[PDB]
RNA sequence: AUUAUUGCUCUUCAACGAGGAAUUCCUAGUAAGCGCAAGUCAUCAGCUUGCGUUGAUUACGUCCCUGCCCUUUGUACACACC
RNA sequence: GGUGAAAUUCUUGGAUUUAUUGAAGACUAACUACUGCGAAAGCAUUUGCCAAGGACGUUUUCAUUAAUCAAGAACGAAAGUUAGGGGAUCGAAGAUGAUCAGAUACCGUCGUAGUCUUAACCAUAAACUAUGCCGACUAGGGAUCGGGUGGUGUUUUUUUAAUGACCCACUCGGCACCUUACGAGAAAUCAAAGUCUUUGGGUUCUGGGGGGAGUAUGGUCGCAAGGCUGAAACUUAAAGGAAUUG
């Protein structure tokens, strides 16, 4: 995929594991 | 020799405007546009249309009181195309060639010390 | 079932004094009926005519002029100064590449207390025998020319109204006193006042207005 | 009706996107010393005689 | 790789020029890259010049053309106006015609 | 020889009154009109391959349409845009 | 009106056009360039003020006071975030008219945030010349920008000058182009990307096959968005560059 949309793909991906981890801080 | 008025021809694309007024501007005299003398939208600016309306305009121009007239030809202007539309020429032609007089004409196209963002964004109209 | 022309009042436009033809053109109004009269309603229109169309000669093709309509009398309405423009073509020609442009302006009052703002434009000229293909002033030059130009204008105004100023501008006296002082600084070509707009009239004073008429 | 006779004095080429049309310079015989270039329809060589139905008006390019 | 020393177009000693807008498609483009032409043409045109003077006052009048500077956007410049595409060499040639 | 190989005679006497959008072929003994021989063939030419007979009109050009070649240029394709 | 063509839209409320005025916020056209300045980002209306700077001139002054730099720090396009203002314009989002097999788009309309500004954040861009700084050496040419010097040069008239603009030769220091190429390179190309197996002037930083992945993790900065620092397991024989012919 376009390089920059892959950057965005994972940006989200990190923010979700950011979310999910917080659940058990 | 004559009785004078102002012509003022707005020629953009998709339509052409012709309408004479008193040299003071405040008071009209007969208009008609290119969109009037045909019906097709597509053909709303064409020279052939502009002719027929340069005709209809010259008619009442002489049929009321203006024997002669100065023109101020004009394009869209502002932050748009600035270049004359197609049926500006045909209109001027078909009014001098009608039987009305011509005198000292200038372009009144609004040119700005540029600004106010042009329409259609940084990447432009793409198609 | 109307056709406003089989009703429209009619009229001819008379110019003021310091030019050629006081006769100018024609207009249309509306019959002076009780409630809404041809008089007080409009009249106060304005008319733009190239002075070459009003001075006869053609060494004045540019320079448009704004005449304002103040008073009326029985199918004869006089007019006074309201401004001065340039033809769009002239400039657009005047402003060639490869050379410096210089503009400058000022606000100021006159005798008969009209307030106005006049402009001035000049371009640098190549000087006969010049090799380098452009000729540019040195910014320090441009600050100076503007200053000089400015000093000159602030004098040429407040001489007897626009009345004398009108009389002043028409033979472009200003253009050459500019040219005069200038040439000590830098070459330059064209050099005109280009525009001048009106932004504060005094009062009617029906007497003083009547001074350009006879 | 004013009929105007002109003699072809050179053949300049074909115009018209199609190309059926030819550009040619003529010399009118009723008082020469003046020339105008016209556009033909049929085949033409030098020294031919065209009936200029209207004496003064000329074209150039054709699409 | 690189296929122009001017890179885009005409920019050495700066870093930021300033954008203008395409006359054809309104696309912004760095003025120094712009690709420009002066549209000086007569107000009338071809045939109109006779029928002009004929039905006018004044002796022959004067005639005052129009002048406006055109900015195109490469894509727009290429799609019609000045462009063609030149050979790997003719490219280099800055001379106008 | 019926679903009628072909040929002959009598009778029966249809549609078709120059053909919409479209589209084919062609530049001189050519086009078109016209018949013949040969192939096939026991029998069957409304086909074909050649043949001669009569014999024009209109270009002697162009890049508008369509087709294709050539440069130039882009390519991350080379099993090569299927 | 708008488009390839349309339609959504606006029109007794006289639309669109015209005229005269007025307001609001943005912007700086044309002049504008192979031209300027800045550490970089970036910087084009005028005028005043405020401090700043390079180049140049210099038989002034000081005298090694310097070169480059982990840590640390100043600034830092655009969007973005906090709180006021401002909100003309254009316009992420949204809603639409068309187009499409579909059409969450391209084209058209409405238009929220934004776009501007103050106070504060954020610290990233193909932030590019994809090319560290200081010093030396090696080759030709014409333009131009600033400074200077030389002249019984041109033009300015007045009474000669004085000026200013111009011209011609040189000389520093600029932004660049040209031709060569002794030389360098895988090449394209390069007055540096040269003076390198005949390998060393000084110094900083980064890379060591491809993917995994700028991912996980810890630390830290941030209101946030995110920034900096930043692995491994596992997989894999190529990924890649420049040039050639198709
Ligand atoms: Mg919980
Ligand atoms: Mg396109
Ligand atoms: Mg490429
Ligand atoms: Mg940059
Ligand atoms: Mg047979
Ligand atoms: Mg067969
Ligand atoms: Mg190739
Ligand atoms: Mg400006
Ligand atoms: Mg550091
Ligand atoms: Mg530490
Ligand atoms: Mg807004
Ligand atoms: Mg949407
Ligand atoms: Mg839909
Ligand atoms: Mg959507
Ligand atoms: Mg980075
Ligand atoms: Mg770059
Ligand atoms: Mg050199
Ligand atoms: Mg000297
Ligand atoms: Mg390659
Ligand atoms: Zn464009």
């Amino acid at each position: 995929m376009r390089a920059k949309w892959r950057k965005k793909r994972t940006r989200r991906l990190k923010r979700k594991r950011r979310k999910v981890r917080a659940r058990s801080k | 020799s004559q009785v004078f008025g102002v012509a003022r021809i707005y020629a953009s694309f998709n339509d052409t405007f012709v309408h004479v007024t008193d040299l003071s501007g405040k008071e009209t005299i007969a208009r008609v546009t290119g969109g009037m003398k045909v019906k097709a939208d597509r053909d709303e600016s064409s020279p052939y249309a502009a002719m027929l309306a340069a005709q209809d305009v010259a008619a009442k121009c002489k049929e009321v009181g203006i024997t002669a007239v100065h023109v101020k030809i004009r394009a869209t202007g502002g932050t748009r195309t600035k270049t004359p539309g197609p049926g500006g020429q045909a209109a001027l032609r078909a009014l001098a060639r009608s039987g009305l007089r011509i005198g000292r004409i200038e372009d009144v196209t609004p040119v700005p010390s540029d600004s106010t963002r042009k329409k259609g964004g940084r990447r432009g109209r793409r198609l | 079932v109307v056709d406003p022309f089989t009703r429209k009042e009619w009229f001819d436009i008379k110019a003021p004094s310091t030019f050629e033809n006081r006769n100018v053109g024609k207009t249309l109004v509306n019959k002076s009926t009780g409630l809404k009269s041809a008089s007080d309603a409009l009249k106060g229109r304005v008319v733009e005519v190239c002075l070459a169309d009003l001075q006869g000669s053609e060494d004045h093709s540019f320079r448009k002029i704004k005449l304002r309509v103040d008073e009326v009398q029985g199918k004869n309405l006089l007019t006074n100064f309201h401004g001065m423009d340039f033809t769009t073509d002239k400039l657009r020609s005047m402003v060639r590449k490869w050379q410096t442009l210089i503009e400058a302006n000022v606000t100021v009052k006159t005798s008969d207390d009209y307030v106005l703002r006049i402009f001035a434009i000049a371009f640098t000229r190549k000087q006969a025998n010049q090799v380098k293909r452009h000729s540019y002033a040195q910014s320090s030059h441009i600050r100076a020319i503007r200053k000089v130009i400015s000093e000159i204008l602030t004098k040429e105004v407040q001489g007897s109204t626009l009345a004398q100023l009108t009389s002043k501008l028409i033979p472009e006296v200003i253009n050459k006193e500019i040219e005069n002082a200038t040439k000590d600084i830098f070459p330059l070509q064209n050099i005109h006042v280009r525009k001048v707009k009106l932004l504060k009239q005094p009062k009617f004073d029906v007497g003083a207005l009547m001074a350009l008429h006879g | 009706t004013p009929v105007t006779l002109a003699k072809v004095i050179k053949v300049l080429g074909r115009t018209g996107s199609r190309g059926g049309v030819t550009q040619v310079r003529v010399e009118f015989l009723e008082d020469t010393s003046r020339t105008i270039v016209r556009n033909v329809k049929g085949p033409v060589r030098e020294n031919d005689i065209l009936v200029l139905m209207e004496s003064e008006r000329e074209a150039r390019r054709l699409r | 790789p690189k296929k122009r020393a001017s890179n885009g177009r005409n920019k050495k000693g700066r870093g930021h020029v300033k954008p203008v807008r395409c006359v054809n498609c309104s696309k912004s483009i760095p003025k120094d890259k712009a690709i420009k032409r002066m549209a000086i043409r007569n107000i009338v045109e071809a045939a109109a010049v006779r029928d002009l003077s004929e039905a006018s006052v004044y002796p022959e009048y004067a005639l005052p053309k129009t002048y406006n500077k055109l900015h195109y956007c490469v894509s727009c410049a290429i799609h019609a106006r000045i462009v063609r595409v030149r050979s790997r060499e003719d490219r280099k040639n800055r001379a106008p015609p």
